[PDB]
């Protein structure tokens, strides 16, 4: 008898589980779910021993094109408020490192305006704004389609790109980084592997991956971001599986296939070599899974902008270096931090009685705190001195007492 | 100098009428997290598929309220919504009566009161009743 | 094989690399549309990518109205057969 119970037990948790999933794979309830949970997962993964700070900031996009078009100019918009004017532009306080937007990017106009408007303050706080890209981007229903993409330099030619063209020439454009695919976070819920109580629920995702719960991947760039300066106060290892641009503990999920069994990729696709390569010709942060594993890597973090090229000659290469340096975020930051510091210090020094040669020494002494000019540094220990040259020169503006116009170009380690 | 990052994004089921600078960041960390989310305050209004029945008419409005991340496990989603919530008080019940845990007397009252509800549609009544062996 | 054929170039300059073989070309249709031929070819036979993307790049290269037929035509005869 009991056996026609437990059949009865079978067919109402059949049911039930037919609903949950309904509630579980809904757009909106995954919206907030995914929102928090890849917060999380981005907090715990920090060290705030190591002073390390987090705040967060409710705003949507429509929200964001609607203060930055509402206000006249960018210094009167509310984000500027709360990221320079109360941080970076304060005696007393504290600049903002980053800016970490969970935001899928189109080609859309309205988007465009949003990313022109994030470089525009991004610059003026010399901090980076760090996105996502949604898979519309590409022309494309979703991620798993990038390996028919035959070729994403062609794509980009069509006109429904000349925005995004645009921006990529705009010398803003270095404070801007989207990343590729997303990547998964949890794994779907099953009696063995996830199980939950009372209720015997295992979670059926169907033939559309978007069931699983797909999390932005520019938390996991976050991440190694905070990585970097927890060990060494300096974010410029984040772009190698052994320098710190890999993301490790990733989630698996092992399903059968056509009668053998085979593992959820983390991302969407298994980013080939080449096409990570393109990726990175095109300005995009592609995280790219490591086959067979549940380590994935950031190859390289160049930023949106486009490099520009010059004459093939002595100067003009010299040239062409120092602008791909501008392109790439692994010295922009040091860029920034190096900005963020000259603020505050310079701040307490405002009164003193300087003379420009007083500026000259001081500012020497002073870079050379990050510099190690040795013959071989120990490698990845060139991390916490990441300058391996720099020149600083002073002048007077002429016109009143004591101000002047300060110089400072860096060599740092390739 | 730390290393402060700023996290914005749509945390919430909809946007705030409050002025973008208005509206204050919250500081983060990991002795304060779960504490953010309850202060925080979560809610989603949503309407999905009624799959308990064979309607495709029929649809269910959901309300669901979120203070810490452990809220988002399936036990907590059908707490929070009484046409799955019921059921699984009767799945406890079924359960219990199949190994015998309670006699017919307690089984016939706790069935009762489990289909009082009276936010629950009498097809879903219906269905849990047929779930009920004849004994 | 024309003798009373001439090419009548533009060329601009802003910089000495300029004056490399890369930018002359980089500033003749003429040489450029065989040098976009020349990756096609390359790329195919290096089996970095298939037939049919193969065949739509070749159009867009010899669909250029400034190119000669005659051109055209020997670009063409580069193409393997498969």
């Amino acid at each position: 008898d009991k056996a026609l119970v437990d059949a009865m037990i079978a067919e109402i948790d059949k049911r039930l589980s037919s609903q949950v999933n309904e509630i579980l794979h809904a757009k909106e309830f995954q919206k907030l779910e995914s929102s928090w949970r890849s917060l999380k997962f981005m907090v715990d993964r920090t060290d705030f021993r190591e002073n390390t700070r987090v705040e967060m900031l409710n705003a949507s996009k429509e929200d964001l094109q609607k203060d930055f078009e509402d206000a006249p100019e960018v210094t009167k918009s509310g984000l500027y408020k709360l990221v320079y004017s109360n941080e970076y532009g304060v005696f007393g306080g504290k600049p903002y490192g980053i800016i970490s937007a969970n935001y899928d990017f189109n080609v859309g106009p309205q988007d465009m305006e949003l990313l022109r408007k994030c470089a525009s303050v991004a610059a003026m706080a010399h901090a980076p704004f760090i996105g996502n890209a949604a898979p519309e981007v590409f022309g494309e229903e979703s991620f798993l389609k990038l390996p028919d993409l035959k070729d994403l330099k062609s794509l980009f030619e069509g006109p429904q790109y000349a925005r995004w063209h645009s921006f990529r020439e705009s010398e803003d454009a270095r404070y801007v980084g989207l990343a590729l695919p997303r990547f998964l976070l949890r794994l779907p819920y099953g009696e063995k592997t996830v199980p939950v109580k009372a209720f015997n629920f295992t979670e059926d995702v169907v033939g559309h991956h978007e069931r699983y719960l797909w999390g932005h991947a520019s938390v996991a760039l976050t991440s190694r971001v905070a990585d970097s300066f927890a060990k060494f106060r300096w974010s410029p290892n984040i772009i190698g599986p052994q320098s710190g641009g890999a993301v490790e503990n990733l989630p698996l999920h092992q399903y059968e296939a056509m009668g053998e069994i085979q593992t959820k990729i983390p991302t969407e696709v298994m980013l080939t070599e080449r096409r990570e390569f393109e990726l990175s010709e095109e300005g995009f942060i592609g995280l790219v899974f490591r086959k067979d594993s549940d380590n994935a890597a950031f190859f390289s973090a160049n930023s949106t902008q486009k490099p520009r090229f010059f004459g093939n000659t002595p100067e003009g290469k010299a040239a062409e270096t120092n602008y791909r340096l501008g392109t790439q975020l692994p010295y922009m930051f040091i860029m920034t931090r190096l900005a963020h510091y000259i603020k505050v210090l310079q701040r307490e020094q405002i009164g003193s009685w300087k003379e420009k040669s007083d500026l000259e020494r001081e500012l020497n002494h002073w870079l050379s705190q990050y510099i190690s000019d040795m013959d071989d540094p120990a490698p990845a220990v060139r991390s916490r001195r990441p300058l391996r040259a720099a020149r600083v020169v002073v002048e007077d503006v002429e016109g009143q007492p004591g101000w002047y116009r300060c110089s400072l170009q860096v060599r740092p380690h390739f | 100098l730390p290393l402060k990052v700023l996290m914005l994004g749509d945390f919430t089921g909809q946007e705030d009428a409050r002025p973008l600078e208005q509206r204050a960041p919250i500081n983060v960390d990991k002795a304060n997290f779960n504490e953010v989310m309850a202060q925080q305050n979560l809610k989603v209004t949503l309407t999905a598929a009624d799959k308990l029945s064979a309607d495709p008419n029929a649809t269910m409005n959901v309300s669901l309220q979120f203070k810490n991340l452990n809220d988002f496990s399936p036990e907590s989603v059908v707490n929070q919504v009484p046409e799955l919530k019921k059921l699984l008080e009767l799945r406890s019940a079924l359960n219990a009566l199949k190994g015998p845990l309670g006699n017919l007397p307690a089984f016939r009252k706790k069935l009762q009161a489990l289909l009082a509800d009276e936010d629950g549609r009498k097809a879903l009544i219906k269905e849990l009743g047929l779930t009920e062996e004849t004994k």
